[PDB]
C-alpha cells in the first residue's frame, strides 16, 4: 500500500539522512513531490518485513551484501541506468550491485578498513605484517603496544587471511562457486598461522575486542589500529595525531579487505520507480547530491568519480580507496553467513589454543558448505 | 524423514550445532536432561542446550551437542536406522508411499534395522563414502548387512576385531533403557564411529543412539502405532553377536 506521487526513502540513523532531507526538499522545488527520508530503528529486518507485503518505503539505504537477500526474495527492481550514467561510477562498485546477472541498487558509497597508526608513536608505519613483531618489541620497551584491533570478528582478521591466497568463494563467470571455498588452502593457513604467532608470541591478545582497541588506540597507548572510515570522528575528538594508509603485506602481498558499498534499491512494489530514478541518479548521485549528504555526515569515500576525485585530496579517503581496491567485494550470496559463522569460529578457536590451524580451518572448509535452507 | 541428520549442522570443536527443524528432538533432549537411565549410560550425545542463531533470513534455533568425532584422525562412519517403519502418525501422506516401499525393500520390516550410509577413510585418499540408497539393492538382506557391517570395521589393512565387544555392550545398554517402552522413535539411528588411528592408550570410539526428530513422550503425548525399535536393537546385536564369531578364525 505504497502511496503514489511521493518518496518515501528510509536511511540508518548514523547516516546523513538531514542531509539527504535537504537533497528530497531540492527534488520537491523542481517536481512538487514530497520527499520524506526516515531512520527508523531496525530498518533492514523491518523491510523485508514490511515490503514482503507491499508495503514500506520506495527507496531503501544499506550495504550491497544485504541486498542480495532482499533481491532473492524479488523485494527490490531492476534498475535502468544508461551507459552514460554507468561510466559516472567506478566500475567495480556496479558488480556490487549486480545479482542474478540484473543490476538491483545504485552504488552510493565504498568503505574498507585500512591501517591507522599514530604519527607521534610511530612516523614511518610498517609495510609488512612480517616487522610487527619486531616493531612491538620496540614499543613494548617504551611502554606502548605496536598493534591492536578487533580479534573477535573476521570482517577484521580475513584481510591478513586471504594476503597469501586464502578466498571466500571462487568468483568467474560473472558468478560465485559456492562449492569452492578458499578458507582451508595454503594461504588461509599462513595468514591464519601468522595471526595465531602474534598472540603466542604476546604482540597481540586474543580477547581485544572492537571497544578494547579503540579505546587503546584513541588513548596513545598502541601504535596502530585496523578500521574503517566509520572510526575517524572518534579518533578526531582524541587529539591522537593520526595518519591512514595502506595495510600491511604479507608474504608480498597486499593485505585484502571486503569492500562494503552503501547502496540504494529500489523497492519492487512502488509506483514510483521513474521518480526515484530520477531523483537518485540526477539529485542524489552529483556532486552537489552527495555534499549534502557528505556535510551531515562524511560518507567516506564514494561511488561516483567527480566526487570521489575531490575526497581523495585526504589521504585517508585515498588510503581508503586503496585498500578497497587491493581488496574484493563483499559477496552478496545468502551462503556468506555460513562463511562468517565459518571464519568466526575458526579464528577464535586457533587464536585460543584448543585448535591447530589446520584443525580449525578443516571445520572451516565444511562450515563454509553448510546447507543453510531451513 | 528426509532430512539427514547432518545436513545443515555446523561443527564448532568439541561441539556441534544441530538446527531444529521442529520442536521433537530439542523438547526429548530437555525431557531427559536430568534422567539417569539417559544421562549416565552413555548412550546418547551429551546435550548442552538450545540456541539461536542468525543465517540472513531470521533467528534460526539450534542444539549444541557433543561432537563425537572430535578429534579424530582418520574417521568411520556408519549410519543404521532403527525400528520396522520409518514413517509415524505425523508423516505427510504425500510421502507415505515411498516410506511404505522402502521400509518393504529395505530391511526395516524384516529386521527393524537397515543400512543408512557409511564413511571410510582407508589411509591419506580421499573419504569412501557409501550412500544409504544402496539399502534397497546392495545391503537388502541380513547377510548383505552383516558384510557391510564388517567392511565398517575394515580400516583398510585389517578387521578391527577389538572393537566389536565395546558396540555389542552400547547396544545392550540401549536395549536395557529402552524396554521400558516410554518413548517412542520412528527414523532415529544408531551411529558407529571409530578413528582407525585409535590405540589403547588413546581410545576413540563411540556407539550412540542419535536423530530424535521424531520421538514421541509417552507420558505428555499419545501415539498407537508401533516403532519395533526393541526389535531392531536385537536383531542389530545378533548380527553383531555373528560377526564377533566370524572374526575368531582371524
Amino acid at each position: 500500500k505504497i502511496e503514489e506521487g511521493k518518496l518515501v526513502i528510509w536511511i540508518n540513523g548514523d547516516k546523513g539522512y538531514n542531509g539527504l532531507a535537504e537533497v528530497g526538499k531540492k527534488f520537491e522545488k523542481d517536481t512538487g513531490i514530497k520527499v520524506t527520508v526516515e531512520h527508523p530503528d531496525k530498518l533492514e529486518e523491518k523491510f523485508p518485513q514490511v515490503a514482503a507485503t507491499g508495503d514500506g518505503p520506495d527507496i531503501i539505504f544499506w550495504a550491497h551484501d544485504r541486498f542480495g537477500g532482499y533481491a532473492q526474495s524479488g523485494l527490490l527492481a531492476e534498475i535502468t541506468p544508461d551507459k552514460a550514467f554507468q561510466d559516472k561510477l567506478y566500475p567495480f562498485t556496479w558488480d556490487a550491485v549486480r545479482y542474478n546477472g540484473k543490476l538491483i541498487a545504485y552504488p552510493i558509497a565504498v568503505e574498507a578498513l585500512s591501517l591507522i597508526y599514530n604519527k607521534d608513536l610511530l612516523p614511518n608505519p610498517p609495510k609488512t605484517w612480517e616487522e610487527i613483531p619486531a616493531l612491538d618489541k620496540e614499543l613494548k620497551a617504551k611502554g606502548k603496544s605496536a598493534l591492536m584491533f578487533n580479534l573477535q570478528e573476521p570482517y577484521f582478521t580475513w584481510p591478513l587471511i586471504a594476503a597469501d591466497g586464502g578466498y571466500a568463494f571462487k568468483y568467474e563467470n560473472g558468478k560465485y562457486d559456492i562449492k569452492d571455498v578458499g578458507v582451508d588452502n595454503a594461504g588461509a593457513k599462513a595468514g591464519l598461522t601468522f595471526l595465531v604467532d602474534l598472540i603466542k608470541n604476546k604482540h597481540m591478545n586474543a580477547d581485544t575486542d572492537y571497544s578494547i582497541a579503540e579505546a587503546a588506540f584513541n588513548k596513545g597507548e598502541t601504535a596502530m589500529t585496523i578500521n574503517g572510515p566509520w572510526a575517524w570522528s572518534n579518533i578526531d575528538t582524541s587529539k591522537v595525531n593520526y595518519g591512514v594508509t595502506v595495510l600491511p603485506t604479507f608474504k608480498g602481498q597486499p593485505s585484502k579487505p571486503f569492500v562494503g558499498v552503501l547502496s540504494a534499491g529500489i523497492n519492487a512494489a512502488s509506483p514510483n520507480k521513474e521518480l526515484a530514478k530520477e531523483f537518485l541518479e540526477n539529485y542524489l548521485l552529483t556532486d552537489e547530491g552527495l555534499e549534502a549528504v557528505n556535510k551531515d555526515k562524511p560518507l567516506g569515500a564514494v561511488a561516483l568519480k567527480s566526487y570521489e576525485e575531490e575526497l581523495a585530496k585526504d589521504p585517508r579517503i585515498a588510503a581508503t580507496m586503496e585498500n578497497a581496491q587491493k581488496g574484493e567485494i563483499m559477496p552478496n550470496i545468502p551462503q556468506m553467513s555460513a562463511f562468517w559463522y565459518a571464519v568466526r569460529t575458526a579464528v577464535i578457536n586457533a587464536a585460543s589454543g584448543r585448535q591447530t590451524v589446520d584443525e580449525a580451518l578443516k571445520d572451516a572448509q565444511t562450515n563454509s558448505g553448510s546447507d543453510i535452507t531451513s | 524423514e528426509e532430512n539427514l541428520y547432518f545436513q545443515g549442522s555446523f561443527t564448532d570443536g568439541q561441539y556441534l550445532l544441530k538446527p531444529c527443524l521442529s520442536h521433537r528432538e530439542r523438547d526429548f533432549y530437555l525431557h531427559i536432561k536430568d534422567d539417569k537411565e539417559w544421562t549416565g549410560t552413555g548412550i546418547i550425545p551429551k546435550f548442552y542446550g538450545v540456541e539461536l542463531h542468525e543465517f540472513g533470513f531470521g533467528e534460526l534455533e539450534f542444539i549444541r551437542m557433543e561432537n563425537l568425532m572430535y578429534k579424530y584422525k582418520r574417521p568411520f562412519v556408519l549410519d543404521l536406522k532403527i525400528g520396522t517403519q520409518t514413517w509415524d502418525p505425523e508423516t505427510a501422506s504425500s510421502k507415505m508411499k515411498k516410506r511404505l516401499v522402502v521400509d518393504s525393500t529395505s530391511t526395516t520390516t524384516s529386521l527393524g534395522v537397515r543400512f543408512s550410509g557409511m564413511e571410510r577413510n582407508i589411509g591419506e585418499e580421499k573419504p569412501i563414502l557409501y550412500s544409504r540408497y544402496l539399502c534397497t539393492h546392495e545391503v537388502n538382506t541380513r547377510d548383505s548387512l552383516k558384510e557391510y557391517i564388517k567392511l565398517f570395521f575394515n580400516d583398510g589393512k585389517k578387521y578391527r576385531k577389538e572393537l566389536v565387544p565395546y558396540f555389542i555392550s552400547q547396544l545392550d545398554k540401549m536395549i536395557e533403557v529402552m524396554k521400558k517402552r516410554e518413548y517412542k522413535m520412528f527414523s532415529s539411528s544408531v551411529l558407529f564411529v571409530y578413528d582407525s588411528t585409535t590405540t589403547l592408550e588413546d581410545k576413540k570410539y563411540n556407539c550412540k543412539m542419535i536423530d530424535f526428530a521424531h520421538n514421541w513422550i509417552l507420558s505428555e503425548e499419545e501415539c498407537t502405532v508401533e516403532d519395533g525399535f526393541l526389535f531392531g536393537l536385537n536383531n542389530l546385536k545378533s548380527i553383531l553377536e555373528d560377526i564377533e564369531n566370524e572374526f575368531k578364525s582371524l
